[PDB]
């Protein structure tokens, strides 16, 4: 089934015309459900509007406005479910489509078999050139008809008479384009819709907008799930209450919840939790792997500390992190959903009041390791050359997408380094990196390293030429992979030869030479127990962990071990002259020479 | 047309773009500059 | 509802006709949902049955046999739901209700609202005055109608047909008393039953049944959930999901699943746990109490030793303890369900091959803390005078009762005293306790202070005579409360007046005398720290537990409290044993605050 | 009347109680002794 997300534009609209209907065309086309709004605005007198025949389902409300064309090709449209309304008010609104000066505009609405609006009111006025749309009894159509609640039917005249073959309510003016009633003429003992006036027109009770017969399995839509071609009002879950034993008993049939379907097995991106398929655990669990499934459960006494991202949880009505919001971050190592910075975030919204944020806020989220959406920077304060305030970002979780993408970056003048150093993966959605005019580094990098599948993307177009930046000598360390850098700095490439100690790339370790002694393997470098005395001019000191593994200690030796004093603790001990332990007579812990009760002090 | 200036109120309402005030709906929306969209036009276009 | 339990006795019976009938009246009248079988067997036919009239749901099967009497009066019984079947194959059984050398026996079924029977079989076999049976069509009532179902009818002269206006399928002579077909007549655009031919006389799918019109809340019986009214396959839980938001979200109109109804508070014997209101929790998660609620959370690298009892889990086949299973609880702290002991958990059952239990074996419970459900002794060792073996059991649960009991003790001759230490509630239920003709503490016992509601009562209808135990001296240590005691122990007593030194009750404390010293809490007397000086004439040293509490100690006195030695920052101390910071650089030996005050 | 003298596999079928044997149905039917109770005769009854 094809699916398309939709815009948020309401009224507004871009520059040119052709560039509004090109829009529209790459939003709509190809797809039959709407994960959000249906909005038609500014569309010309004369356009192919044909491709929107396909929609058979709104999520969100269905604006129409402000447009010059004769005809609204809204021909397989069964619901609209209004989770958001126009102006927090209105399903439908339809609404000012006309030409003032001339003689264009909308004539004929279309609409074929639209029979169902599950929330919200219906607007229909100001349209100049309409004939049948005050005839239609919308009463029918809308839940909650009564009509003092947002039900604003206008405005015409001059038409609006029915063809012959329609007892009135027509869509327009021949023998099909007539509004079928589905509520209005059932029988008195019905519930829900039917599909004729009798009572064994009555269809069921998950079914919306009408039927071909009576089940579940044999309607023009569901509400609340979809069970696999059944409308249901819940799907079966993974135990059942055993009246007769009191007590839960495992199902045979469970289904986990997702969306409005119910699926077999949660995506891989979800955490199962209580039968049903979730985008985030509640706070108060903790979210695990077990034989490769994510779920979650009660966590420990101290817990990891993860904030609400950008349109989530305290965050919902967010659209970036600002002045006001910021202050939210300070001991977080996660981020449950996006981290956004757009233009009214970074540099304040005198219309809302909000002021601009302090550079030196954004050092609150070197604290973050895991975002669990996506990134999204549209916006950075000018004298902030780098991103060295997220160097410790591990992970982009991609459990959301914006329009597809996880990594999103676009027109940063003001940038010459990206400088992240923890980051090792991109979890889902592409990488999209544009406009960037004054940024060297991105050149080198090895993308597929960072992807966790081959299915991913990265779109690289008008940032500043590669040639030029080396011709400025913008070059990473000399230790630096064929993987590339994020900056200039010697811990700051993906990868590199030779060692590392920590973050940062060396030549050489310290096996033989410098202030301290340890030893090396698989380019990782690290101290050998500090008892080791330090070998010089070549000699190697150490060549493994421990008070072991290495030349001779300064300590008295024991075993694998030296110790401070030989006789300390204890059988009991004495020292040689080279300061190796051998065995002493037990007791005398005042002290001991030699291997009897007669060498005690 | 169906539009006139914004009133004073809404002076900033619009973000890199021109504000108009739509009259029969006494509502502002805005013509955005070339590769922004949004009501406010106030994000960055990824099919520019 | 009128909720009343069935009996389970098959086709046996107690020797007395008299008995048999009265037994019949004390389970059955003036109840209407049967919580159990229905077994009606030989009532003689000169008996008044009229009480049965009240009956109109039962949970099992029911079973009519070896009966003299002529009408049944179950005229108003609808739903029989087949929970346990009859030979495990039937759900209705009437058979041999005759005399065959005389003229006695069953006439006319009643059974007009019989409308379903949920599961199993029909069995309706050798009897010879009902004549009307042969005419009905069972598969209508039938929930499996199909021929792989033992559904079947077996003779008689026959009585004609019932009434010019009924189609054959009838019950007694009158218009009254012929079949109302529900399923058979339905049309086919219709699942489930129908209260006429027609698709708009269909009942709504979850209800069992007749009905009044196609509504959940208008049909007159159902074989899943009472949503306050409404028969439901599922009712509202505690979160619903949002499809939008891919997120569990707080449902305000939710209710418990508990039984077979759903509601909005779970009683305080059972734990709640995803939405419902449960029993007993899986082995991998822990009861806890929070905000005075029971519920259950998954459980750490430690776990209760959560053990399964008599009638439930891997016990549940089960009817008392015995050789053959008393094993599996010797290691057991908390008993999901009841200890039943039974005659043929004691003394054998030489029917199926069972030893006797040797009476050292039942020492596995003393490990006991909790049962979860009922304690029933209705057979002991001759050989044990008490039962001490549960001297460590703390609460008796109640979430299931034995015909309304929590603790049951019934004709034990060789039992002279309880003996139980630990036991201080029984959270649910009746006690009742009789025949123990030798027992001499079940009246001295304030029995009302282990019950948790006001709702509980004791029943004691014959042991032994108050007064002829009072004649042998049996009575408490003199240190017990008003409130009783278990046994003749200063240590079996429910409550002492005077401290206790744990679970030993003593006249004075050893506060200021004896080898040892204590201090006083609030009815008890507990040990202060060995280093404090055990002084004569009154003089108590300490006021709590701890070396800080003590006023003088014969060891080393640091600024919190008394230590056995001082550290080596390196502490000195002065001839009174008081301790003082050294100098700084200090390892082998020190004796004041400054450089020259160090030894080495 | 209709019944029989218990079969040897039924010997220690009652416990408290007299076998007698069901002919027609071939199962045993237990008469049970002052104050007892169940498909076996082995519980005490509570009324008695
Ligand atoms: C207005 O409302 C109508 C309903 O009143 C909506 O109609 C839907 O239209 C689509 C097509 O656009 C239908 O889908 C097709 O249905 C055919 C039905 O065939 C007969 O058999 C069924 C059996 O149940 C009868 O109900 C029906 O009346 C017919 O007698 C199928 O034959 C089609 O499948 C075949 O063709 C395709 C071609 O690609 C092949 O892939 C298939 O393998 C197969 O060979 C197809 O399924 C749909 O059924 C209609 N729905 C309803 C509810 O009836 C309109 O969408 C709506 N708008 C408009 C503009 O009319
Ligand atoms: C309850 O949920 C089920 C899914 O569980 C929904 O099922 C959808 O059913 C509709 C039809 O009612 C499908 O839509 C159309 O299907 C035609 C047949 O092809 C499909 O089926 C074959 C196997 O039989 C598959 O191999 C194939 O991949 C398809 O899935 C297509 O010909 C139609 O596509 C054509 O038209 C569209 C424009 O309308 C063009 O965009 C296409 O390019 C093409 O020309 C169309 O796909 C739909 O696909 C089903 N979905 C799923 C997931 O299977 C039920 O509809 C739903 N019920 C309710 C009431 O919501
Ligand atoms: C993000 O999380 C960090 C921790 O990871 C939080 O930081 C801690 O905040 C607490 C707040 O109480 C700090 O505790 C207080 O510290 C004061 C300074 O202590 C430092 O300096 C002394 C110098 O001698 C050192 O000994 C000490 O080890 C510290 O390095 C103390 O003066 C305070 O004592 C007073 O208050 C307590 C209150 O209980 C009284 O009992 C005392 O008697 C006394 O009156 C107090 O101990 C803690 O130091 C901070 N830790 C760090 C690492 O900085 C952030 O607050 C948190 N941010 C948010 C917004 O949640
Ligand atoms: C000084 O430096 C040396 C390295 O130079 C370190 O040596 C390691 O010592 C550890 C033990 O402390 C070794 O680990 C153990 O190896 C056992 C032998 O199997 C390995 O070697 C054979 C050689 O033929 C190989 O075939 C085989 O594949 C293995 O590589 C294993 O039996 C041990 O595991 C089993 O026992 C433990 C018991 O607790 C169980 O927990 C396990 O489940 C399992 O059943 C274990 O793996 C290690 O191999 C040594 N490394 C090397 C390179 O030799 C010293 O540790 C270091 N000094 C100090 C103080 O640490
Ligand atoms: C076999 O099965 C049938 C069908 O289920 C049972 O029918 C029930 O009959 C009784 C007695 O008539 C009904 O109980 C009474 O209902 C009155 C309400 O009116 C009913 O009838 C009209 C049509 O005449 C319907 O429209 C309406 O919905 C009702 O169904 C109440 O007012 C009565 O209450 C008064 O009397 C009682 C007497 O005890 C007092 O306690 C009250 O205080 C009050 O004064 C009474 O409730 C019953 O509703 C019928 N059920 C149905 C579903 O029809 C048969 O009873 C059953 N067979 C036997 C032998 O019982
Ligand atoms: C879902 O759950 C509800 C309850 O949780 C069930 O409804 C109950 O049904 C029982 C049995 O009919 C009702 O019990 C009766 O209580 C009467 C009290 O009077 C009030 O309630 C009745 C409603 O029946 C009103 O008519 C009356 O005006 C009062 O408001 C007693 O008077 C009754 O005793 C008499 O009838 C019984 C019938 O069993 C006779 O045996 C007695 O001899 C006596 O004459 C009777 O005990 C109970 O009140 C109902 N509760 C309510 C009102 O919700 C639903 O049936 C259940 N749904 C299903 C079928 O799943
Ligand atoms: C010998 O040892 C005994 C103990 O056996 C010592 O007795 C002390 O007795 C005092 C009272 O006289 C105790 O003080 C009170 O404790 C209450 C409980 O506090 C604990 O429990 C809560 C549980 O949530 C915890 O939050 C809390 O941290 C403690 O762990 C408090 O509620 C009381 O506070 C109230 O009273 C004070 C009075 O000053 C007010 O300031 C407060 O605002 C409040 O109103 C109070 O603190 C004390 O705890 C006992 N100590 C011990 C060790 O248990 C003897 O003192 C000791 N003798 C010698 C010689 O050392
Ligand atoms: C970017 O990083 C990726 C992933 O580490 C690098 O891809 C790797 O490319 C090498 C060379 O082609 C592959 O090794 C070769 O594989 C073939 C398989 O048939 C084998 O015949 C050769 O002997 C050799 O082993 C390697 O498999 C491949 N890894 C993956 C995971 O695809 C890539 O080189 C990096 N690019 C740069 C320039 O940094
Ligand atoms: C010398 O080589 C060893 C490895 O042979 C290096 O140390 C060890 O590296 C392995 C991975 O190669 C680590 O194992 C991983 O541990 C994490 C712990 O959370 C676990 O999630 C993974 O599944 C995996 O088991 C191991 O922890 C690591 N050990 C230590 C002590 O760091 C070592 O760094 C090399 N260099 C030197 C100089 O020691
Ligand atoms: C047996 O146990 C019961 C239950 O714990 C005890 O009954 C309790 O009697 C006390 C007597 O003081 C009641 O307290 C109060 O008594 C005063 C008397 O002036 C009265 O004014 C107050 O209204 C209040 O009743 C207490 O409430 C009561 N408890 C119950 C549940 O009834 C009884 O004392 C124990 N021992 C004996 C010897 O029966
Ligand atoms: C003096 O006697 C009182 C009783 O009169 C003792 O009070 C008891 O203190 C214990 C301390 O553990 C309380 O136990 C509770 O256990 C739960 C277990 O989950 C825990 O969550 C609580 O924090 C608490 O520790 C107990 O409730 C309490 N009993 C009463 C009746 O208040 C006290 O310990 C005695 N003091 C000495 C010095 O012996
Ligand atoms: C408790 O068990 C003991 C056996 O362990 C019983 O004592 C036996 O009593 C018989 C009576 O005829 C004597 O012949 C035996 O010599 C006794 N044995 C021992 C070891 O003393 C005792 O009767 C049992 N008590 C009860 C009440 O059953
Ligand atoms: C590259 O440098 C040349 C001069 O060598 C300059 O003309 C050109 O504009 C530079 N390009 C960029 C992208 O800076
Ligand atoms: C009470 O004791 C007397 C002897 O003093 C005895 O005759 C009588 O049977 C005893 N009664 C009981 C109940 O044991």
């Amino acid at each position: 089934q094809s699916v398309c997300a939709g815009t948020e534009n309401k009224l507004s609209s871009l520059s040119d015309l052709e560039q509004q209907y090109r829009a529209l065309r790459k939003y709509y086309e190809n797809c039959e459900v709407v994960m959000g709004n249906l909005e038609i605005t500014s569309i010309e007198h004369n356009r192919d509007l044909s491709f929107l025949r396909s929609v058979r389902e709104v999520t969100g409300y269905v604006l129409v406005a402000l447009n010059q064309f004769r005809y609204l090709p809204l021909e397989n449209l069964r619901i609209i479910r209004g989770t958001k309304l126009y102006e927090d008010r209105y399903a439908l609104a339809i609404f000012l489509n006309y030409r003032k000066d001339g003689n264009f505009g909308l004539q004929e609405l279309g609409l074929k078999n639209l029979t169902e609006i599950l929330n919200g009111g219906v607007y229909v006025d100001q349209n100049k050139f309409l004939c049948y749309a005050d005839t239609i009894h919308w009463q029918d159509i809308v839940r909650n008809p009564w009509p003092s609640n947002l039900t604003l039917v206008s405005g015409s005249s001059g038409c609006g008479r029915c063809h012959k073959s329609c007892t009135g309510r027509c869509w327009g003016p021949t023998e099909n384009h007539c509004q079928t009633l589905t509520r209005t003429v059932c029988a008195e003992q019905c519930d829900g819709r039917c599909y004729g006036p009798y009572v064994s027109d009555c269809c069921h009770r998950e079914c919306a907008g009408g039927c071909s017969g009576p089940k579940d399995t044999d309607c023009f839509a569901c509400m609340n799930f979809n069970d696999s071609g059944a409308c249901v009002t819940q799907c079966p879950q993974t135990f059942v209450y055993n009246p007769t034993t009191f007590q839960l008993e495992h199902n045979f049939n469970a289904k986990y919840t997702y969306g409005a379907f119910c699926v077999k097995k949660c995506p891989h991106n979800f955490v199962v939790d209580s039968s049903s398929c979730v985008r985030a655990c509640p706070s108060s669990k903790m979210e695990v792997e077990e034989n490769g499934i994510k779920m979650c459960k009660p966590c420990t006494d101290i817990c990891p500390k993860a904030c609400d991202g950008i349109g989530t949880g305290s965050l919902m009505s967010a659209q970036t992190v600002d002045s006001s919001n910021i202050d939210k971050f300070i001991n977080c190592t996660k981020i449950n959903g996006n981290l956004i910075f757009l233009v009214t975030g970074i540099h304040g919204d005198p219309y809302n009041a909000i002021e601009a944020i302090d550079p030196e806020k954004l050092n609150v989220f070197r604290t973050v390791r895991e975002i669990t959406g996506f990134l999204n920077i549209q916006s950075w304060p000018p004298n902030m050359t780098d991103f060295s305030v997220f160097s410790n970002l591990v992970t982009i979780g991609g459990r959301v997408l914006y329009s597809g993408l996880s990594l999103l970056i676009l027109k940063q003048q003001g940038i010459t380094s990206l400088q992240f150093q923890s980051l090792k993966e991109i979890s889902a959605g592409n990488i999209y990196i544009t406009d960037n005019s004054n940024l060297c580094y991105y050149h080198t990098i090895n993308w597929t390293t960072l992807f966790s599948t081959i299915n991913q993307r990265i779109v690289i177009r008008d940032n500043r030429k590669a040639e030029n930046c080396t011709a400025e000598g913008m070059v990473c360390n000399h230790l630096c992979s064929s993987d590339g850098c994020w900056g200039p700095g010697p811990d700051q490439c993906l990868s590199c030869r030779r060692f590392s100690r920590g973050r940062i790339c060396i030549e050489s370790c310290n096996l033989y030479d410098g202030e301290f002694r340890e030893f090396e393997n698989g380019s990782i470098c690290v101290e050998c127990d500090p008892q080791c005395e330090k070998m010089e001019d070549g000699l190697l000191t150490c060549h493994g962990p421990g008070p072991d593994n290495c030349t001779k200690c300064s300590h008295f030796k024991d075993g694998p071990n030296c110790v401070e004093k030989c006789p300390d603790g204890l059988i009991f001990k004495y020292a040689d002259p080279d300061r190796e332990c051998h065995p002493c007579h037990p007791n005398c812990t005042q002290g001991c020479n030699g291997p009897t009760s007669h060498d005690c002090i | 047309g169906h539009f006139s200036r914004c009133p004073k109120q809404y002076k900033h309402y619009c973000i890199k773009g021109r504000c108009r005030f739509v009259v029969a709906e006494q509502t502002p929306s805005c013509v955005c500059d070339e590769g922004y969209i949004g009501a406010r036009c106030e994000r960055v276009d990824l099919f520019y």
